[PDB]
């Protein structure tokens, strides 16, 4: 899965 | 609202407390709180009210997940059943967020700081909604007009380097290739974001050239996914 | 009870869907509902049970202390009226178990195996709330008579390798040392119940091996601590 | 802190 800001 | 009787400053105190405690749920709850109160929140409160919803709504989608996987394979009503239950909570969650962004914080955001950290938080919560979504057509479309009013503020009033407008890229970008399946255009906005702020290290000081690679390790990682 | 409609074993199939999608909230309101439904809990649902109230208890019991050290340092009313909100969640959820226990699992428990269960469980809740009260005279005779019934049980009716008696005793020991100030009773049980363990490993299969060595860590790993 | 059954 793709990463969002985190 | 049950936090109406308390004090603006003890919400936000006990926000920050309930993130220490890693009381998530109690913390978003006290920034609702907040908010209601009618007034500004600054940085700090903009990023007490953003981290305690993404903890809250990550814990809901990983859950989702779990259970829409071993309902998939499963194809009694129990594991259907309880899916759904998990998904009204979520997009309960997503609701509240998206109607204290429309009842008033983005239209009292007066200056472009606070109204692109808003919109990309109403592009966010969108894109949750949309991942449980089946009118998925009318949310996605909702996400995305959210997302590109915030690029375009963030274009015309932020460095490249700044790590709201950088954050707004990478989660844009994640939009169009998870959600929007659009490849090529998450692909183009995370290279342009990259490279572009590469291109701005050398204007920052060591504490702001931290917080800008953070972010730009994340869009590496996403291309090397991608591509 | 809000479970009251549901059959057993939907609440059943629901508390293992949540422990997979680690909605631990969800899992012990499950096996709440489960539990008055007035019937026998099988081993598995009495694991069920227990893994559900200690997470809860657990995130609980971690934000108490994140809290109450807080507190001590400072010494507004902030941080105490935010302790004393959780501190009140977590009596609540143990208040909440032992009445379980009390009405009527402990008394309907027709054998051994799962009286010794209960009675652990209940010298757990109890000592959960003496972690947090200053009345915590009684608490404290409350967990040890609980831990020493399951004690007298389970060393008449369970070989020195049962799990659920090595960490009976494992509990105990730990209630000796932190909170009766009783190191020398915790120093004592836990090293001849781990000698005890020991020199019956030869009569086990390869599984129940590996249950009691991993028990027998514990026991270490505090002996370690306390000697 | 002494550590209990986990
Ligand atoms: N109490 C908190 N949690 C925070 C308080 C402040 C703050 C404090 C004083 C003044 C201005 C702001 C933060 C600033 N924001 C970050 O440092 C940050 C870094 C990486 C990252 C995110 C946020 C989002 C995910 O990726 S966070
Ligand atoms: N104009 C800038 N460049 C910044 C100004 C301030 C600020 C404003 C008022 C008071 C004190 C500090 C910043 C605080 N830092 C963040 O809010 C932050 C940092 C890292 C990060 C995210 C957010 C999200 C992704 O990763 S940044
Ligand atoms: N469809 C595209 N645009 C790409 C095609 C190829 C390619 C072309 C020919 C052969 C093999 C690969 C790319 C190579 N990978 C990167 O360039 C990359 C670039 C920048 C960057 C990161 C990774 C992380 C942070 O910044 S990108
Ligand atoms: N769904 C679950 N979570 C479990 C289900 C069962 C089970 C399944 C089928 C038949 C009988 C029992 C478990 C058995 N118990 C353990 O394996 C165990 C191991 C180490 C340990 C603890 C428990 C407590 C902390 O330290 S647990
Ligand atoms: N008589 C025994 N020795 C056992 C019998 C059963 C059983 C009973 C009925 C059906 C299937 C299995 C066990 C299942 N295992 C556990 O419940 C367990 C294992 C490890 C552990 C804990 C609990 C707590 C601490 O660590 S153990
Ligand atoms: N007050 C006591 N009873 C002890 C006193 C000493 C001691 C005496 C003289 C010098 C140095 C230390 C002990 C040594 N430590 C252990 O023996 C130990 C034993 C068994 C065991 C573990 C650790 C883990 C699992 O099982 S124990
Ligand atoms: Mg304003
Ligand atoms: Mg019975």
């Amino acid at each position: 899965r793709s990463l969002s800001e985190r | 609202g049950a936090m109406g009787s308390m004090e603006r400053a003890s919400l936000i105190q006990k926000a920050k407390l309930a993130e220490q405690a890693e009381r998530y749920e109690d913390m978003a709850a006290f920034m609702k709180g907040a908010v209601e109160k009618g007034e500004e929140l600054s940085c700090e409160e903009r990023n007490l009210l953003s981290v305690a919803y993404k903890n809250v709504v990550g814990g809901q989608r990983a859950a989702w997940r779990v259970l829409s996987s071993i309902e998939q394979k499963s194809n009694g009503p129990e594991v259907r059943e309880y899916r759904e239950k998990v998904e009204t909570e979520l997009q309960g969650v997503c609701d509240t967020v998206l109607g204290l962004l429309d009842s008033h914080l983005i239209k009292e955001a007066g200056d472009a700081e606070s109204r692109v950290f808003y919109l990309k938080m109403k592009g966010d919560y969108y894109r949750y909604l949309a991942e449980v979504a089946t009118d998925k057509k009318r949310i996605i479309d909702s996400a995305r007009s959210a997302y590109q009013e915030a690029m375009d503020i963030s274009k015309k009033e932020m460095p490249p380097t700044n790590p709201i407008r950088l954050g707004l890229a990478l989660n844009f970008s994640v939009f169009h290739y998870e959600i929007a399946n659009s490849p090529e255009e998450a692909i183009s906005l995370a290279k342009t974001t990259f490279d572009e702020a590469m291109a701005d290290l050398h204007t920052l000081s060591e504490d702001s050239y931290k917080d800008s690679t953070l972010i730009m390790q994340l869009l590496r990682d996403n291309l090397t996914l991608w591509t």
